């Protein structure tokens, strides 16, 4: 329905479709790794910006 | 208690008959339903005959049938802990741990104390 | 409708920022009180999703 | 950060010369009470029955059933108040005070005198509806408490000893009579409590047991704000008591909030306003000034509905704040100006809300 | 009437008090102190709190392990147990109001008075 | 306008890191109240076998009860501490004699239901 | 088959979520009755449910 | 048509053993109490005469 996958007898459509699913799988691997990282610091209250040395406050931000 | 309505959904969405426990069996009037009520479709089976028909395809599959055996094996074991026999298993576990200590000492020179555990009712 | 809903929610999200609901105040005190009302609510939501995906998935569209 | 309070009000009035009105009030508030002990619950009952029309005497009863921090507290009063003259009013009554396992009864013979510093004709002529009247009240008290308990005797012995050894007993008794926040309320309503005067503290034998007897007399002055002084004639519609009148109320309070229920009929709800026009009685000032004392601690949102029901043929000439909607003879107040006036008077404001209904 | 299960203890139907000590004064009067099941305040059986007992607002009980119960409770308790761990049994005797004598304990089909009952 | 040494207070929106964001008492079973569930018995240390069982009839008819042996009890208050008892039989006597049936008792209240003149819960 | 696998999944889960909301909710109703906060709640969501006579009427129907 | 009636009856009898073999005896005792009160309440309101039944529950043994 979203166009990532296609019902096509042609092997070319089946090969092109596979590249799209592989791309969405790698993308979800990257975004998932960010959410896990953003889920470790929140859990350990170690919510410090690595670029700007200053940390943040949960109650007031 | 929710397994009944949770099964009236499984049966109803698979085109099964729920108005009778026996629909479509080779018996007196089970196959007379489609014309007595003038139904445009023909339901797979009735509450009881559902198990016979739906499982012809399960037995043909070597993996769908492994689930039938594993799923049944898991289910009956619930009776062992759900039945009011918690005390019996405990005295039984005592004989278990006593017998192991006895066998280990008589055969080997070591002492085998495992203290077989038993779950609580809750 | 992904944009119509984004407009309804944003407008609804500002009204509750200025006028937070006082219904079920006792929940604000304990986490499990609020977590349980959310779970009683999410379940009826999931049953509703199950019932519309049956009517819709076999529509002509 | 704002909490919500919901309330409903209702006044039903009869026609003719009748001053009879039915008042119902329900309220629900989500902020903690100022009481330093919680939970504190309380039910109050008042009933007035006319004894005889010519004498003007009436029998008034009061029951207080309050549980304070799991401590049952009960006060009961039965009295016979009647009008002697324009400024004097004698009451004869009996009552009981019980706290937990402790209880003691009392009998009183008392008279209250009320005088206005001035009485001028020009004020009456030029001011159609005066609010402030400056005055003072004098109470004659003859208390009769039997010393049944070991503790009563000790409270009496101690009292006599204190009077005997302390010259400043008339002054420092006002620090005891008004305990905790009650002392602060005096200055707040512009009310001055004068020093008590002990006519006599004599033990007189009774058939049951020794009876400590106190004969005291005190006074208190109102700058005009006090309703007992400013409105002495209006708070006792004895002559308008054709049938018995009852006011029943109660409230539940704890850390979470307050729940209040009030209902009852009594005369004096409607008073003549001049030019053939009737009007709801002016709001008592002392309750508002006394509630501003505890109502200013939590920012709140007001949800109040005031349903007023008038007699057949009787239609409002004027109201501010104006009624939101109307339903034939019934008129409704909610929202807008009215839920500003409620926010005003729940925090201690005394702003006027006047309804004039003529036939 | 009666308070709900949520108000106070849920198990109780009426508030519950236990006579905790029964020492006597110089004149030999029995000073009875009863504390409630919650147990944070000390009271004596005044008429106002007896008056609750007439209407069943409260109920009063005595433990059989009381240091000064006067009567030889253990021997009698041990006998009944033997009739139908025996030592360490403890019971709660329900104190009742007798208009003629005040608080009495119907122990073994024989009415008693708190002063007669206690040391 | 001079001032005193600064107070280091970083509570609101600040780039600074926030912080992590004896045989005195005696115990007894009231035997008439006990239902013999034995929840108390399992809180007693096994090397101090104070609580025990006492049989005199069929269990389905309250034929069994629990009791503390005071000769071996060490007043560790484990049975009382955990609010196990459902009947109030397990009680505690303080060194000065008060009898506690439960470790904390909710405060007493009046009871009335609040209705409204014109809202959904009318009358 | 696919339409029955998705519809049933969100229905069994929905039912399971509702049961747990009531469980974890009554798990909190126990904590308050024990601490006595039950009589202190002002919400119509608990107040209208603390009368034993009203309970046996609801359950009775 | 008769060997299948046995199949139905025999299965119906067997699962009912779960009701008396599961550790729900305390639950049945409470439930019945609600039923007795509920039936008493229904009879009371519905008929001037009040009739009660005191529904019974089996013991574990
Ligand atoms: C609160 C403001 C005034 C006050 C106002 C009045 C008024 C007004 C009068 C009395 C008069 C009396 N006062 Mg005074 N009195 C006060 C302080 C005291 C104190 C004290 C503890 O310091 C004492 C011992 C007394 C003693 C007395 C009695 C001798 C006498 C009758 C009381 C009675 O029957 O109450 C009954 C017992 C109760 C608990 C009633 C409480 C009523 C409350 C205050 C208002 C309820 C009415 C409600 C708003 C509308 C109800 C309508 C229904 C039909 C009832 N007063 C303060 C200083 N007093 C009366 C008199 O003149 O006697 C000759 C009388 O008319
Ligand atoms: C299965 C039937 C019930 C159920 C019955 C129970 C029971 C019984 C218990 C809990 C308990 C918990 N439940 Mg619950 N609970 C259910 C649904 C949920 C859902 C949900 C997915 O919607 C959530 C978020 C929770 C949340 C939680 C936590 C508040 C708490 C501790 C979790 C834990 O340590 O698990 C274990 C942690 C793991 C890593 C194991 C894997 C768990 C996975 C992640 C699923 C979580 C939910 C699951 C039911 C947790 C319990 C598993 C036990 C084997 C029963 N429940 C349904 C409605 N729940 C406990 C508690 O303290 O309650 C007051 C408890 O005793
Ligand atoms: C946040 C703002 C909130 C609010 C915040 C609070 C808070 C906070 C509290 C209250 C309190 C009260 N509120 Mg408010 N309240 C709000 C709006 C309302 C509304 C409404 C919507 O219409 C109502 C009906 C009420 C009603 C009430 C009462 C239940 C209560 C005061 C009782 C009283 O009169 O004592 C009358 C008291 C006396 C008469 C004094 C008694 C003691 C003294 C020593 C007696 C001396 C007098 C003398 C003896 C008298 C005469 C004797 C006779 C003549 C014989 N509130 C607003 C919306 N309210 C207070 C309370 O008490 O709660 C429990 C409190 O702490
Ligand atoms: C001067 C300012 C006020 C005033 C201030 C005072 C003061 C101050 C007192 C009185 C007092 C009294 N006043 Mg003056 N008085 C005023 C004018 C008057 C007028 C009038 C016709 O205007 C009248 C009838 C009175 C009447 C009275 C009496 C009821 C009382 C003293 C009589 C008594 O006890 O013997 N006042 C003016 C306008 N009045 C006394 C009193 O106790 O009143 C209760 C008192 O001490
Ligand atoms: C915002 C509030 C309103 C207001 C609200 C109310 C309300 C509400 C009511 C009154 C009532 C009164 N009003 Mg008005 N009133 C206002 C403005 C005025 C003005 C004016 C020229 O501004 C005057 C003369 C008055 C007059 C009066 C009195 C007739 C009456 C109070 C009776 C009394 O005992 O007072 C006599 C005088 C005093 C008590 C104090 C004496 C005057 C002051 C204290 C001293 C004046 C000194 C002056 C500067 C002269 C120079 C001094 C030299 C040394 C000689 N008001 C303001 C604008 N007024 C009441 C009433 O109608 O009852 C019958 C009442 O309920
Ligand atoms: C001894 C006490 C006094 C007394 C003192 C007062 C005082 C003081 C006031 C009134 C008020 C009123 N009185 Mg009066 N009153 C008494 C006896 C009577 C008699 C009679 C003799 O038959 C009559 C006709 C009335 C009638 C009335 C109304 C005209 C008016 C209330 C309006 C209303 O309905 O508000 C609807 C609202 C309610 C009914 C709420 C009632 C709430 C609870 C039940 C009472 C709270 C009082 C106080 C805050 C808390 C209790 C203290 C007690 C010590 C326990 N009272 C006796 C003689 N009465 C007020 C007024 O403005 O009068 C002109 C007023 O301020
Ligand atoms: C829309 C409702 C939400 C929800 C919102 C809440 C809120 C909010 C709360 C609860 C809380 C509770 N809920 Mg939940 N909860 C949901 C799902 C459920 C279901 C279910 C039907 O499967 C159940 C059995 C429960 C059970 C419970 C308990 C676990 C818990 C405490 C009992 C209680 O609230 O008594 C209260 C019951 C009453 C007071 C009696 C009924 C009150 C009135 C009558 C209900 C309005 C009906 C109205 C008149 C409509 C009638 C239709 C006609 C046209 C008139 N929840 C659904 C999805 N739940 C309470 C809590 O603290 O949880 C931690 C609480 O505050
Ligand atoms: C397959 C099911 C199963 C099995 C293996 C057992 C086994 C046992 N039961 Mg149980 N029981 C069951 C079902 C089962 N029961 C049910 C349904 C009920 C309800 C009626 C009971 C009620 C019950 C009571 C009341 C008591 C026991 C007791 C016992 C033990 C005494 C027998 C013994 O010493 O060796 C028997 C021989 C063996 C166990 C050989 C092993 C057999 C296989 C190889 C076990 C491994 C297979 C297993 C299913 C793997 C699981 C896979 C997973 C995917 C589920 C024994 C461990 C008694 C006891 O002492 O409790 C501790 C006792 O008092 N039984
Ligand atoms: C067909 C099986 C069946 C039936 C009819 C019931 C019925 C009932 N159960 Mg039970 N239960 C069952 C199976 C069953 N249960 C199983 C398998 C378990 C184990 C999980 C339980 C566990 C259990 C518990 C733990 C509790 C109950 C409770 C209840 C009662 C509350 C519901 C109510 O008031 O009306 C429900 C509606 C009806 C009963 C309508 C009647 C339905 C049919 C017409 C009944 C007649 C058919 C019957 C099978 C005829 C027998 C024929 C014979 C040849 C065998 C109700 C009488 C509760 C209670 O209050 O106990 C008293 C309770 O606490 N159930
Ligand atoms: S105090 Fe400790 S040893 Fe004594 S009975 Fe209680 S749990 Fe057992
Ligand atoms: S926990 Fe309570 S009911 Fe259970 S054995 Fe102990 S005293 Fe008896």
């Amino acid at each position: 329905s979203l166009g990532i996958d296609t019902y096509s007898t042609k092997t070319a459509d089946l090969e092109a479709a596979g590249a799209r699913l592989l791309g969405w799988a790698a993308f979800h691997f990257l975004v998932g790794s960010v959410l896990i990282f953003g889920g470790w610091r929140h859990w350990t209250h170690n919510l410090t910006n690595p670029f700007t040395g200053r940390c943040g406050n949960f109650r007031d931000f | 208690w929710g397994i009944k309505g949770l099964s009236a959904v499984c049966w109803y969405i698979d085109g099964a008959w729920i108005a009778s426990m026996m629909y479509g069996v080779p018996a007196a009037d089970a196959k007379a339903w489609d014309s007595i009520a003038h139904l445009h479709h023909h339901y797979t089976s009735g509450i009881f005959y559902y198990f016979w028909t739906e499982t012809v395809t399960i037995f043909s599959s070597s993996h769908l049938s492994t689930i039938l055996m594993i799923g049944h094996l898991v289910w009956f074991i619930s009776f062992a802990v759900w039945f009011e026999d918690r005390g019996s298993r405990l005295e039984g576990a005592d004989i278990q741990t006593r017998t192991i200590r006895w066998l280990g000492k008589k055969f080997l020179n070591r002492d085998v104390n495992f203290r077989f555990p038993v779950l609580t009712i809750s | 409708m992904s944009f119509v809903f984004a407009v309804i929610f944003f407008a609804l999200g500002i009204y509750w920022w200025n006028n937070p609901p006082n219904a079920a105040i006792h929940l604000n005190d304990d986490m499990k009180a609020a977590f349980s009302v959310h779970l009683t609510a999410i379940g009826y939501i999931n049953i509703a999703l199950g019932c519309i995906a049956f009517v819709a998935f076999q529509q002509p569209s | 950060d704002v909490t919500t309070a919901h309330s409903d009000y209702e006044i039903v009035l009869e026609g003719g010369s009748s001053s009879w009105g039915k008042v119902k009030a329900r309220a629900k508030v989500n902020a903690p009470p100022a009481s330093p002990l919680l939970p504190a619950d309380c039910d109050v009952k008042l009933n007035v029955k006319p004894l005889d029309p010519a004498k003007g005497f009436v029998r008034i009863s009061a029951v207080f059933e309050s549980i304070v921090d799991s401590t049952k507290n009960k006060l009961t009063i039965e009295a016979d108040i009647a009008n002697e003259t324009k400024e004097r009013r004698i009451s004869v009554g009996e009552g009981m005070v019980s706290v937990g396992d402790f209880s003691h009864t009392f009998s009183f013979e008392g008279s209250v005198v009320n005088l206005f510093y001035y009485r001028s004709d020009a004020v009456r002529r030029n001011v159609p509806n005066p609010i402030y009247m400056q005055g003072r009240q004098f109470h004659d008290i003859l208390m009769k408490v039997p010393l049944d308990n070991n503790d009563l005797i000790d409270t009496w012995e101690g009292t006599v000893k204190a009077i005997g050894s302390t010259g400043a007993f008339n002054d420092w008794i006002r620090d005891f009579w008004f305990i905790g926040p009650a002392f602060t309320a005096l200055n707040e309503g512009g009310q001055r409590i004068s020093r008590i005067e002990v006519n006599g503290l004599n033990t007189e034998s009774g058939p049951k047991g020794p009876v400590g007897v106190s004969r005291w007399r005190f006074s208190h002055g109102g700058s005009g704000m006090v309703d007992s002084i400013s409105r002495w004639a209006e708070l006792f519609p004895s002559d308008k008591l054709n049938r018995p009148a009852q006011v029943e109320a109660g409230f539940r309070s704890d850390s979470q909030g307050i729940e209040v229920k009030v209902d009852g009929e009594f005369p004096g709800v409607s008073v003549d306003a001049g030019g053939g026009l009737r009007r709801i009685l002016n709001h008592p000032l002392i309750p508002l000034v006394h509630h501003g004392m505890v109502g200013k601690f939590n920012n709140f949102n007001v949800d109040a509905q005031l349903k007023v029901v008038l007699p057949k043929g009787y239609k409002i000439r004027y109201a501010a704040p104006q009624y939101r909607s109307q339903n034939l003879e019934e008129y409704r107040w909610s929202g807008g100006a009215y839920a500003r006036w409620v926010e005003h008077v729940c925090k201690g404001g005394v702003g006027q809300f006047e309804i004039l209904y003529a036939q | 009437a009666v308070s709900g299960p949520w108000s106070g203890n849920a198990v109780h139907k009426a508030e519950k008090y236990f006579i905790t000590s029964a020492k006597r004064d110089r004149d030999g009067k029995l000073q009875i102190e009863l504390v409630p099941a919650s147990g944070r305040r000390k009271l004596s059986p005044t008429p106002e709190m007896i008056r609750r007992l007439i209407d069943g607002e409260i109920e009063i009980y005595i433990l059989t392990t009381q240091p000064d119960i006067a009567i030889d409770m253990n021997k009698e308790i041990i006998d009944m147990e033997n009739r139908y761990g025996v030592k360490w049994t403890m019971r709660e005797i329900p104190v009742f109001y007798h208009e003629g004598k005040g608080l009495c304990v119907e122990l073994h089909n024989k009415i008693y008075t708190l002063d007669q009952f206690f040391k | 306008k001079p001032r005193l040494a600064s107070l280091g207070v970083t509570l609101g929106r600040s780039g600074v890191r926030q912080e992590s964001a004896k045989a005195k008492k005696h115990y007894f079973i009231i035997e008439n109240l006990c239902v013999g569930c034995g929840l108390c018995l399992d809180k007693c240390p096994p090397k101090v076998n104070a609580i025990g069982y006492k049989f005199y009839g069929d269990v389905q008819e309250g034929g069994f009860r629990c009791y503390i042996d005071q000769a071996a009890c060490i007043s560790c208050s484990a049975c009382f501490s955990g609010d196990e008892c459902p009947s109030g039989a397990l009680i505690e006597v303080l060194p000065d004699g008060e009898v506690l049936d439960f470790s904390y008792t909710p405060p007493e209240r009046l009871d009335f239901d609040l209705r409204f003149l014109h809202r959904f819960h009318r009358e | 088959v696919v339409t029955n696998l998705i519809v049933f999944n969100h229905i069994i889960c929905g039912v399971l979520y509702v049961f747990a909301g009531v469980y974890h909710g009554g798990q909190y109703l126990l904590k308050i009755q024990l601490n006595g906060m039950y009589n202190q709640i002002k919400s119509i969501w608990i107040t209208k449910g603390r009368d034993q006579e009203v309970q046996v009427k609801i359950l009775g129907t």
